[PDB]
């Protein structure tokens, strides 16, 4: 019944970065999507001939938010580049450090970027003014309860970052990670403060963070039915559980076609048709990787490679994580999937593909993975031994190369580095949302979330909220996309 | 402050930012974010946090700046890239026009009571300045400079700045306007800050001067690993000597640790950050 309107959106508000959304409309749904990264500062390049311990610094600085995944899959490569042993204290000190900022992010990115989707705020800057019919649905009392916990949230992803700061020196922006390990031994006294914030953290998640998402989806049951895309998905492996390098919390594996598959790293190339980047170093693999921008370049629209796994699009974060790893579900969300949508439920496949892979069951995946990371900083507590040593100091090599792999917040993270005369000749980044957010490839597939727009409704082109609410489930992060 | 109260208006724009200046300041304490949200500032425009979006989110910023034409407080957070007509950097879009950073800073920068340029990107340039850089990343004054705009501007430094120091600076600013009105005030600020544009309050003090492991450096006692706390951290690369913060008293997220405890200074705060202050991990 109705024709063609072409929208655009930028900036996109409530994501981390630059990003602007240009969607078309016909009849009511989105029926195609292009996405910009619009800001670059070119890390890789900026990196080189550097002594390759500062890029634990620099790499940081990509982004804010998760400093604390870029610290830790730059040690990693440097570790491995160094020959580097850790002592195994190091490594729980730094899996202490690292998921006290996966219960910051998780919590700042529902309450802080995602929740006034669906929650009026108070009647004042910065909560108005927005769209005159914002699609808001909570009861007053259910509302206010989002309000209210949005407001104690501030509070609890505050305590998280005392938590990383406890070991890691401040935050943003870690002091205590380095090649070697961790640059504090945890005494018991630092160990008894941080199970004391660890425990608010705790009781928040548990009795306010996992229910209002659970709660709120419940208003908004026609959200588990779109925002599918490719319905794939990527995980790396992340959180070392001894030092074999073999055994992760969350174990690696590419999901695509109804198919589970192994993962290889070799089948990553990044693509640059459609990006800013000179047209010679289209498909390179990350060990080859190279960084030369071309602004003015016909065609492009982002400063976003283009990452293609085996030719595949694939997305990546909580959802893909938890999908690729099928824990248990939490015991709230077992309760709730039963109570409020009539679901029975014991794993996280138990959802099913399609409302898994959709827009609002990206936010339940990643209350359920916040509820699981409890669990293994509980874990992590137990294992740590106060006084114990955390650091080797190793020489720089002269020649040598390494790779680090994990799971950021928002998904997988890799940092290759090739040093040469004792100095960084390459680094290569390959981060989160550069996987979610990236730009069509070399043959016009489009990146996970322009997919993910596809079949989004817009049945108000005056207030058309479901585009950025769609593109705030994938939890985006321009500064680490582009780098 | 109250709900009620009076809250000048604040728009927080994002150059070549890492979004860390932000989440800094929501970690302040006291007063915490809430309090400085809801009864301190009016905070307009800010990307990361606010309801509205797109070209209606730019459109209610230019109908804030009209109103309080000379009054509001402009806060960058980021380096301002010149390269390539701007491109490096595009803010927003609105009537099918793209806003470079630049031009963002064109627009609003003369018309702002005063400009805080938070962190040290805004202010000196920061990472994206540094050497192998090459999108003409430039700073605040040195932008506004450049084209004439002779907006006061603030430095407020660090990688990230401590929340301590971003509040604090608003306080300051602040009362001096309510005490002197703008003009009175902001001249008041202007003669609190050190040549680096930095206010004295936060960073008049040297960290090595003041540092309690001063005694072990004028000993020769350094530490060979860096879980060795007895030592001077001198030898593994702290730059507390050339470096000018007041962390080694109020330290770092709720009083929990800071960078000479757990680890070096890289002397974040100063304005040849990060070249001037590597290797970080020698002398
Ligand atoms: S070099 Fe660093 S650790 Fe040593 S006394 Fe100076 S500021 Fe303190
Ligand atoms: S101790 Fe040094 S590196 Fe740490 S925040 Fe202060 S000035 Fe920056
Ligand atoms: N989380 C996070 Fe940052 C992103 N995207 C990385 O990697
Ligand atoms: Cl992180
Ligand atoms: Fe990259
Ligand atoms: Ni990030
Ligand atoms: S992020």
């Amino acid at each position: 019944a109705t024709g063609r309107t072409t929208i655009a959106i930028d900036p996109v508000t409530r994501i981390e970065g630059h990003l602007k959304a240009e969607v078309v409309v016909e009849n009511g749904k989105v029926v195609d999507a292009r996405l910009s990264g619009g800001m670059y500062r070119g890390f890789e390049t900026i990196l080189r001939g550097r002594d390759p311990r500062d890029a634990s610094q620099i790499v940081q600085r990509i982004c804010g938010v998760c400093p604390t995944a870029h610290s830790t899959a730059s040690v990693l490569a440097l570790d491995e580049a160094f020959g580097a042993k850790v002592p195994n204290n190091g490594r729980i000190t730094r899996n202490l450090i690292f998921g006290a900022n996966y219960l910051q992010s998780h919590i700042l990115h529902f309450y802080h970027l995602s929740a006034q989707d669906f929650v009026q705020g108070p009647d004042t800057a910065p909560f108005v003014p927005r769209f005159p019919k914002s699609d808001l649905r909570l009861s007053k009392e259910l509302n206010k309860a989002g309000v209210d916990q949005y407001i104690e949230a501030l509070e609890v992803r505050r305590i998280c970052h005392e938590m990383v700061a406890l070991f890691g020196g401040r935050m943003p922006h870690v002091q205590g990670q380095v090649v070697g390990g961790a640059t504090e031994i945890p005494t018991k006294e630092k160990l008894v403060e941080y199970a004391a914030r660890f425990k608010k953290v705790r009781d928040f998640v548990e009795q306010k963070y996992v229910p209002v998402v659970y709660t709120i989806g419940s208003k908004y049951k026609d959200m588990f039915k779109v925002g599918q895309g490719f319905k794939a998905a990527l995980c790396v492996g992340a959180f070392p559980l001894d030092n074999s390098g073999k055994k992760h919390l969350f174990m690696p594996g590419v999901y695509a076609k109804g198919k589970d598959m192994p993962f290889d790293p070799s089948k990553i190339k990044e693509y640059v048709k459609y990006s800013w980047f000179a047209e010679e170093t289209t498909g390179l693999n990350y060990k080859e990787g190279k960084t030369i921008p071309a602004p003015d370049k016909a065609g492009a629209y982002s400063f976003v490679k283009a990452p293609r796994y085996d030719g595949l699009s694939l997305e990546v974060g909580p959802l893909a994580r938890m999908w690729v790893n099928n824990p248990e579900l939490s015991p709230v969300g077992k309760k709730l999937l039963k109570d409020l949508f009539g679901i029975s439920a014991k794993k996280f496949r138990d959802l099913g593909e399609e409302a898994a892979f959709s827009l609002m069951g990206r936010h339940v995946a990643r209350a359920e993975e916040t509820y699981y990371m409890l669990g293994a900083i509980e874990g992590w507590l137990k294992e740590i031994k106060a006084g114990e040593d955390t650091v080797v100091m190793p020489a720089v090599p002269a020649s040598a190369e390494g790779t680090g792999f994990t799971e950021a917040p928002r998904g997988s993270l890799l940092h290759y580095v090739k040093v040469k005369d004792s100095k960084i000749d390459n680094y290569q980044i390959v981060s989160a949302s550069l996987w979610n957010c990236n730009p069509r490839d070399d043959m016009g597939q489009r990146g996970a979330v322009e997919e993910a727009l596809i079949g989004i409704p817009v049945d108000d082109i005056q207030n058309p909220v479901n585009v950025a609410r769609l593109i705030r489930a994938f939890d985006p992060x321009l500064g680490c996309a582009v780098h | 402050g109250t709900l009620t109260g009076e809250r000048p208006p604040v728009f927080w724009l994002q150059g070549q930012g890492c979004t860390g200046c932000s989440v800094t300041l929501l970690n302040s304490v006291h007063p915490s974010i809430a309090d400085v949200l809801l009864k301190v500032i009016s905070l307009e425009f800010h990307p990361t946090v606010m309801a509205w979006e797109g070209e209606h989110a730019i459109e209610h910023m230019r109908k804030v700046a009209e109103k309080f034409k000379g009054k509001f407080f402009l806060v960058i957070e980021g380096s301002v890239p010149v390269e390539a007509d701007g491109k490096y950097c595009i803010i927003g879009e609105a009537n099918h026009h793209e806003i470079s950073m630049v031009d963002a800073l064109k627009e609003f920068g003369p018309n702002a009571a005063a400009v805080l340029a938070v962190g040290t990107c805004a202010a000196y340039g920061g990472i994206p300045a540094a050497e192998g850089s090459e999108t003409g990343a430039t700073a605040v004054s040195k932008f506004l400079g450049d084209n004439g705009i002779k907006t006061p501007v603030v430095n407020i430094p660090g990688c990230p700045p401590h929340p301590d120091w971003i509040v604090g600076t608003v306080v300051l600013a602040l009362d001096a306007i309510k005490k002197n009105g703008l003009e009175g005030g902001l001249a008041e600020v202007v003669k609190v800050l050190d040549s680096d544009g930095r206010p004295t309050p936060f960073f008049g003090r040297n960290i090595h001067e003041n540092c309690p492991y001063l005694d072990k450096y004028d000993e020769g006692v350094m530490s060979a690993t860096f879980t060795d706390k007895v030592g001077c951290r001198y030898d593994l690369g702290c730059k507390g000597p050339m470096t000018m913060a007041d962390c080694f008293e109020r330290k770092w997220n709720g009083g929990v640790n800071w960078c000479v405890q757990n680890a070096v200074c890289i002397g974040c705060v100063e304005p040849d950050f990060p070249d001037g202050k590597s290797p970080f991990y020698q002398a």
